[PDB]
């Protein structure tokens, strides 16, 4: 397609340690680890990938020794770069890899040249460690106990997709006792609800499930709708899965107030005016249908006009969505970034 | 299960420097509970409240945590205590740390000890208290420190048990209990 | 004082002025009891207060009373109240209280002043219901020397535009009374709305009596700006979606026979405090910032 050519297309069947030495080499081996997990996409999350590589860098952190003149604090900065590199090869990166790695990099050039290696190791690892406990495991807490306020009884609640912290939210607010029921969409590239479906079906909720393309079928009952997000933008626009525009419109249409829940660590610094562009595309094979004998879009490449779109990411304006909850509270999508940044 | 007084006294003076747990955040101060003291609640007024800084918050990352308090008004009829935070010093606050960890080591041993008699309520246990660690600093005439020296010289000497009015049952026990943790 | 002496201060102070809110009243009666406490210890008083602000709360149901005593609360105590002596600190917090009594009485006439320059000459204006800020309005705007005609609603059920109209009547402004019923046949004819507030909300929106909310549709139908004029001490946290999340304590006073109702921010033009003048995404934070 050259309306997206510009971005780049990888497969997820190209082995890269085929040509690596086997016993380590110059890329730690906990870095061809994670970066072969990537690849095979077997831990996938906006939140897991932060703990996963945190964990791997403070592993890389204990195996360290100082040269014999140079200062590990120009030494470090500039060991890391191949290593993320890698990396982003294996996959592209997310916001939240990226705020983790200017963090990173302050305190790395932060440290003093007075102090001996066993002291900036531990100072690191405790900073590491203390990154990592308040602003992901507080802050969900804190969201939950914020939005516990606006479930009550007889409501009917949508999600879409999949994450953790709707789930946490929803188990949390059963348990305290209150009743409802929820209903479940789901897109076909992935089929990600399913992990919802099972979740809420085993702690004990009522639950529907349905396919995107109906929603405009059960909106008449709905009274409530809770969506996650992957970023915040500067003008105030929200960057997530596809579909959840189209999700965002319809609503809409018939009068249904839409919340957004996020962590204020993922505030982005980016302006986009269009869903389109700076995006990700994915593996063109997958959209292969197996239905009995009939089997279309097989050898695909033999016709020369035939192309195939993948894409990932949907941005939405801030003129469709109702309430944004954080650590902070609760405001209106348009004042996100007179509170988000303004302490900078 | 149980539960007692550290020391005999049921409410400080003046200028006394305690340990506190904060329990929760109020819109003018912090609501805690005292731990020497048996749990006995407490506001602590926020200088200036830390008012800009407290809106980038989370807001519960200081619940539970430690830290020493100076007490600066005492109500006895109601039950109201008023505590200070920027009236420390930190030598004071060694201090602090130091009593706090004896007098906790004391109250588990005895506590242990009087497990095994199975005191049905905490009324033995004060019973116990007063007949056991509370005759014994008001003989060393010091608060604390005297019953955790006694105890831990007693872990060589024992015959300084029999002086008290220690039945054989408890003596037994209390030895044992004694030469297990001080050693 | 007692809770008998307490409601029988805030009636009495009620009754003398009718030219008076509840707010101001609750917050004299609460100074009252600051000057009328005995005891020795800063929790006591804060517990007392505590009570007091409920049990003013539970005799009159209005939003403007809870926020103005959570106000009250929150200022006194700003300062350094550490000293050694309980009547210091006393009379810090009474000196404090004075002053933001002071205050407060201080913020019609800069409303007045910032609003009157908004109104052109020989303009056709809409009000609904009574209220003394947009009174004080029209006289700043009269005594500028300016002509205009005023449309009024009779405000079921107990017909306060006419009172209205009636007060109206010695400022010598023409003034028409129409029914309850014909707002959207009223409104080609008119220009600009301008409506009093009981409440501001987190998001934006406002809090009135019944009967706005039809008014500003059909306002936005037509493409007519909608003003609104508010106090400080009126700002209360909440953040309503839609009408029936409104809380109970509110809607019903003291067949169904609402007070009250709730209009969004998307459906209001500019808001006239005395902080200034503000685009309704101004008061997100301008709230935040309000309550330290």
């Amino acid at each position: 397609v050259s309306l997206f050519s510009h971005l780049p297309q990888y497969s997820r069947q190209n082995s890269l340690t085929q040509f690596m030495s086997i016993p380590s080499s110059v890329i730690h081996p906990a870095m061809v680890r994670l970066g072969l997990q990537y690849s095979q996409g077997l831990v996938s999350g906006s939140n897991a990938r932060c703990i996963a590589l945190l964990r791997a860098l403070q592993q890389v952190i204990q195996d360290y020794t100082t040269p014999p003149n140079e200062e590990l604090s120009r030494d470090l900065v500039n060991k890391l770069k191949p290593y993320m590199s890698f990396l982003t090869q294996c996959r592209p990166l997310s916001a939240s890899m990226h705020n983790a790695i200017k963090f990173l990099n302050k305190e790395i050039t932060s440290v003093g040249s007075s102090k001996r290696e066993e002291e900036a190791k531990s100072e690191l690892r405790a900073a590491i460690d203390r990154y990592v406990q308040e602003k992901i495991v507080l802050a969900a807490q804190a969201i939950s106990r914020f939005a516990y306020q606006k479930i009550s009884n007889g409501d009917v609640i949508l999600v879409y997709g999949c994450s953790s912290l709707v789930s946490r939210i929803l188990q949390e607010a059963w348990t305290e006792g209150r009743r409802f029921r929820v209903v479940v969409v789901d897109s076909r590239p992935w089929l990600e609800g399913r992990h919802t479906l099972r979740s809420l079906v085993h702690a004990g909720v009522p639950a529907s499930y349905l396919l995107i393309p109906a929603a405009s079928y059960v909106l008449p009952e709905v009274s409530k709708v809770l969506l996650g997000a992957h970023a915040l933008l500067a003008n105030g626009s929200v960057m997530s899965r596809v579909g959840t525009a189209q999700l965002a419109l319809v609503a809409r249409a018939h009068n249904v107030p839409v919340l957004v829940c996020c962590e204020t660590y993922k505030f982005c610094e980016r302006v986009q005016t269009d869903a389109f562009v700076s995006n990700e595309l994915d593996d063109p094979d997958d959209l292969q249908c197996k239905r009995g004998e009939h089997v279309a879009l097989a050898n695909w490449q033999n016709h020369a006009s035939l192309r195939l779109l993948n894409l990932v990411y949907d941005v939405t304006p801030p003129e469709l969505v109702d309430l944004v909850i954080t650590e902070l509270g609760m405001i209106p999508c348009s004042s996100v970034p007179v509170v988000l940044r303004v302490k900078s | 299960g149980l539960s007692c007084r550290f020391y005999q006294h049921k409410f400080p003076e003046v200028e006394d420097v305690v340990m506190v747990n904060v329990r929760s955040i109020a819109e003018m101060g912090a609501y805690v509970s005292l731990l020497e003291y048996n749990n006995i609640e407490g506001m602590i007024l926020l200088s200036e409240l830390s008012r800009r800084r407290i809106r980038s918050i989370n807001k519960l990352i200081r619940i539970g945590r430690n830290e020493c308090v100076v007490v600066i008004r005492v109500d006895k009829e109601k039950g109201y205590i008023d505590l200070s935070k920027r009236r420390v010093s930190p030598e004071e606050a060694i201090k602090c740390e130091d009593k706090f960890t004896k007098s906790k080591t004391v109250y588990s041993i005895l506590r242990h000890v009087a497990e095994v008699l199975e005191y049905t309520k905490d009324e033995q246990l004060e019973s116990l208290f007063q007949r056991t660690a509370w005759v014994f600093d008001d003989k060393y005439k010091r608060p604390g420190y005297g019953a955790y020296d006694a105890f831990k010289h007693a872990v060589s000497d024992p015959s300084i048990l029999d002086s008290l009015d220690l039945n054989e049952d408890e003596r037994e026990v209390l030895i044992n209990n004694i030469n297990r943790r001080l050693t | 004082m007692d809770d008998k002496e307490l409601i029988e201060y805030f009636k009495s102070q009620m009754k003398e002025d009718p030219d008076m809110a509840s707010a101001v009243a609750a917050i004299r009666t609460l100074l009252e009891f600051l000057k009328r406490d005995k005891g020795e210890t800063i929790q006591g008083l804060r517990a007392n207060l505590t009570s007091a602000i409920e049990t003013l709360c539970g005799v009159d149901s209005s939003v403007a009373v809870s926020s103005g005593g959570e106000l009250f609360l929150r200022f006194i105590s700003l300062a350094s109240l550490e000293y050694s002596d309980y009547s210091k600190c006393k009379k810090i917090m009474i000196e404090r209280g004075e002053l933001f009594l002071r205050r407060i009485s201080l913020s019609r006439n800069k409303i007045a002043d910032l609003c009157h320059t908004f109104i052109k000459d020989g303009a056709t204006i809409l009000t609904h219901a009574y209220s003394r800020v947009v009174l004080r309005v029209l006289e700043a705007a009269v005594a500028a020397k300016k002509r205009f005609s005023v449309y009024v609603t009779e405000s079921q059920p107990d017909l306060s535009g006419k009172k209205m109209a009636k007060a109206l009547c010695h400022l010598n402004v023409p003034v028409t009374v129409v029914l309850d019923a014909a707002v959207g046949y009223i409104m080609e004819k008119a220009d600009l709305v301008i409506v009093g507030a009981e409440g501001v909300v987190e998001n934006g929106g406002i809090i009135n009596k019944i009967g706005t909310n039809q008014m500003a549709v059909c306002a936005k139908a037509q493409n007519k700006p909608f003003y609104v004029v508010a106090e400080s001490f009126k700002f209360v946290r909440l953040f309503p979606l839609n009408q029936q999340d409104v809380p109970d304590k509110f809607k019903y006073k003291a067949e169904e026979h609402p007070w009250v109702d709730y209009t969004a921010p998307s459906l209001i033009t500019l808001l006239f405090t005395d902080l200034g003048v503000l685009t309704p995404s101004a008061v997100s934070d301008e709230l935040i910032k309000l309550y330290l």
